[PDB]
RNA sequence: ACGGAGGGGUACACCAGACGUGGAGUCUGCGGCUCAAUCUGACCAACGCGCGCACCUCACCAGGCCC
RNA sequence: AGGUCUGUGAUGCCCUCCGCCCUGGGCCGCACGCGCGCUACACUGGCGGGGCCAGCCGGCGCCCGCGAGGACGCGAGCCCCCGCCGUGGCCGGGACCGCGGGCUGGAACGCCCCCGCGCACCAGGAAUGUCUUGUAGGCGCCCGCCCCCACCGCG
């Protein structure tokens, strides 16, 4: 029994790890076959039977949630040790987003324009 | 002939609209105008070392 | 263009590396060059955002360089984006040396504009232009639009002193 | 399971393992401006709809739930483009063919 | 068995009322909102008022008197 | 073997080009009618336009001369429920102009708002003409 | 208050860039024209603004009941 | 001395007894100059079949019917994959118009759908606007007025 979460914009990934499935479709069969590499990066830079349920947002966010979940779900494998302390170091020397969630979210729209900064054209004549 | 030289300090923004940056480039202390972003310990490739920046 | 701004060590396999780079100031100095390129590829409102498709070009153009020259697809890249980068400028116009960080930056944009204009209304592929364009700004030949205009900007700067 | 093989192979290799005449002079929807071209397309659509049913083991799918599964855009209209649904008669009929509860239908 | 539905617009009153009923013993929040031009006529910079109103459920599938609180049993 | 020309219905065609679209060189025809005419006439749709045999043009001209007489549906024919013959014709020729012009003749006789707007050469369809052309 | 007066600041106002608008058709508002009426306001800070005109909404036009 | 007595049982002062209602029309008329926008001008694309992911919160089964749309009942697009067309105003672009079939409604002049007809437009002078992170831009969805109907506005 191991619990793990992963987030990108509105994508939430749930991981049950026990002594590999993403939406019942195994690892290298997840739709974006180009970003499959991006998913599989931690497994090869660093098994058990893990299991994932992820929703929210879009494709790329799904990828950056499942990947980060699997990273944490094997980061919590050994406990209170120097491997427990250096795995996260190799993950950071790959990218710090491999542990800490990305906190950016869309800024709300304000009247007199299409988006958060674009106004409408100003005509004097 | 390229004349690569090295900056050893930034003096300040020269152009009226910001823009260019006076630097102390180098056994010499020639001073020159620079267009883009430059830190210390960076490198400029100089077409000539004959002239030094006004002021 | 120098060994303090061409990233060839800190980089994930494929270009795509979502995160943050324009938040700081000299942060994009550690942005992998093979990503700085694709980043530029998604230019024009008609391609604003498309990152995967831009990726379908860099790796593919890397399928014509070895098939014509025979040299590692990336060594031509770094040297090509080093060959460009106007050395001077004509800012009351005085000649001023150009920043090392800037040349790496401006030159990447130059190779992209080469293909963009030389692919439109052409049966020939757009990635095809990036192909010859990137292998044209390799040895050093006017055929490469980039190599040419770089020469033009030095002519004005040396004459605008 | 069936999930362990990809769908773009399943639909084609199962249409290669399987029949109304309204198949002719029909487009798959008011979105598509032309009828399909590969005249195997009815087998292909049928294999797709069954690969999409066997996924849903417990709850009951439906036919509007299936036209809404097969949708695309309408264009050439000068206006911002809107999403439209497909036909219903085609999918209902394909379901009836493949059929030989509370609502809709189900697998086995 | 008994059903209790207890509702009010002010979060403080509602929370108090659930706190003082257990002294004896998914339906989430939704909001009632409008946007509307600030001025009476139609002259000047187009500014807008955005009015908003959240009101809450509390669900009590049972096996103080506060004015503004609403209760139904069904 | 292929030819570079199938000069048909007093309108030239080019060939070397796909047949389904090239047959829209004929006025009064669409890609829809091309697709629902060829494979009904037992011809492959897209190989090349110079490879269309004589008996094959004959199978065409017979599927063209009577669409409802081979199963082409009512809703896909053109001159549905005419005001000449009460019958779902198939204007598929370059005598479309007779229908159009004799129609204008009838309106200029019956004096309708729509015919008069067409006489003044303007909009007829409740479409504003405030805008400066 | 203002200064083609000096001094000190500052903002996407400019720099470096990006995306545009003006050229085509089209929807919408304004003018001007026409009309029995084409009801009317507003000229940076009017002009997709006075919350979607078959009827009602309608203030305007041709007629007609009731107090 | 911006705008608003035409939103009101806010209202002074003048004028009308121009009050209320019923039918029919107009406000939408059109050589023409302005402004805000929508779809474009293609191969970084269009077309055909398949895969699959949102949030502001939200009904859909049986059928008929090419479709739109009927009678009866109960609790996402981009993008990716595979193919086609081949620089040709071409299969870009979809205005203008000619028949049919439907919905609303006491009433279509309102709106949808099917066939056909394929305009102008080759990236735009003199000028001119907006923007520093989930931002520009691209993609689509939803709510408001609403019998029907978004190219608009709030999200
Ligand atoms: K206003
Ligand atoms: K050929
Ligand atoms: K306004
Ligand atoms: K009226
Ligand atoms: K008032
Ligand atoms: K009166």
């Amino acid at each position: 029994t191991v619990h793990t979460l992963g987030k990108k914009k509105n994508s939430v990934a749930v991981a049950f790890v026990k002594a590999i499935l993403v939406n019942n479709v195994p690892l290298a069969l997840v739709r974006p076959e180009i970003l499959r590499t991006k998913v599989s990066e931690p497994i090869m830079i660093l098994g058990l039977d893990m299991n994932i349920k992820v929703a929210g947002g879009g494709h790329v966010s799904q990828i950056y949630a499942v990947r980060q979940a699997i990273s944490r779900g094997v980061l919590a494998s050994v406990k209170d040790e120097a491997a427990r302390s250096e795995l996260r170091a190799k993950l950071v020397s790959y990218d710090r987003q491999l542990v800490v969630s990305d906190p950016r979210r869309c800024e709300a729209k304000k009247f007199g324009g299409r988006g958060a900064r674009a106004r409408r054209q100003k005509s004097y004549r | 002939e390229p004349i690569n030289a090295r900056v050893i300090e930034v003096l300040g923004r020269t152009s009226s609209r910001g823009g260019i940056t006076q630097v102390k480039v180098e056994k010499r202390q020639i001073i020159r105008n620079v267009i883009g972003p430059v830190r210390k310990d960076d490198i400029l490739v100089l077409m000539e070392s004959e002239r030094e920046a006004r002021r | 263009s120098l060994e303090a701004y061409i990233s060839i060590d800190n980089h994930s396999f494929v270009p795509h590396s979502a995160g943050r780079w324009s938040a700081k100031r000299f942060r994009k100095a550690k942005c992998p060059v093979v990503e700085r390129l694709t980043n530029s590829l998604m230019m024009h409102g008609r391609n604003s955002g498309k990152k995967l498709m831009a990726m379908k070009t860099v790796g593919e153009a890397f399928e014509l360089i070895n098939l014509y020259t025979g040299k590692n697809p990336v060594q031509v890249l770094v040297d090509a984006v080093a060959n460009s980068g106007p050395r001077e400028d004509s800012c009351r116009r005085q000649s001023v040396d150009v920043s090392p960080l800037r040349r790496v930056n401006i030159g990447i944009y130059n190779i992209a504009t080469g293909a963009r204009k030389a692919a439109f209304r052409k049966v020939r592929p757009f990635a095809e232009c990036l192909a010859e364009e990137i292998m044209n700004a390799a040895a050093g030949a006017d055929k490469s639009y980039a190599i040419s205009q770089r020469n033009s900007v030095e002519r004005i700067a040396v004459s605008n002193r | 399971s069936v999930t362990r093989v990809p769908a773009d192979v399943f639909i084609n290799s199962f249409a290669a393992h399987l029949c109304p005449a309204f198949t002719d002079y029909v487009k798959t929807g008011v979105s598509r401006q032309y009828a399909p071209r590969d005249a195997d397309w009815f087998y292909i659509k049928a294999a797709s709809v069954i690969r999409h049913f066997y996924i849903s083991g417990s709850h009951s799918i439906g036919v509007a739930g299936l036209a809404r599964k097969y949708s695309s855009l309408q264009k050439g209209k000068t206006t911002p483009h809107h999403t439209k649904r497909a036909s219903c008669k085609v999918i209902r009929s394909i379901v009836s063919q493949f059929l030989g509860g509370e609502r809709g239908r189900h697998i086995s | 068995k008994y059903t209790i539905i207890v509702v009010g617009k002010d979060l403080k009153l509602v929370e108090r009322y659930v706190k003082s009923i257990v002294k004896e013993g998914r339906a989430p929040v939704r909001r009632l909102t409008i946007t509307t031009r600030k001025s009476p006529c139609g002259e000047g910079t187009n500014t807008w008022h955005r009015f908003e109103l959240r009101m809450y459920k509390r669900t009590f599938w049972v096996t103080v008197v506060i004015p503004g609180i609403q209760v139904t049993v069904e | 073997d292929y030819r570079d020309l199938l000069r048909m219905f007093n309108t030239n065609i080019q060939g070397k080009v796909v047949l389904e679209c090239a047959l829209v060189g004929i006025k009064g025809i669409g890609r829809r009618f091309a697709n629902v005419a060829l494979k009904k006439a037992n011809i492959d749709v897209h190989k090349r336009a110079g490879e269309l045999t004589a008996a094959e043009e004959d199978a065409l001209m017979k599927v063209l001369e009577d669409p409802l007489s081979h199963g082409i549906p009512a809703w896909m024919l053109n001159r549905n429920n005419d005001f000449e013959s009460g019958k779902d014709m198939h204007i598929l020729v370059n005598t479309i102009a007779s229908t159009h012009r004799a129609d204008l003749e009838r309106l200029r006789k019956t004096r309708c708002e729509r015919g008069v707007r067409h006489h003044h050469n303007l909009k007829v369809r409740g479409q504003h003409t405030k805008s400066t052309g």
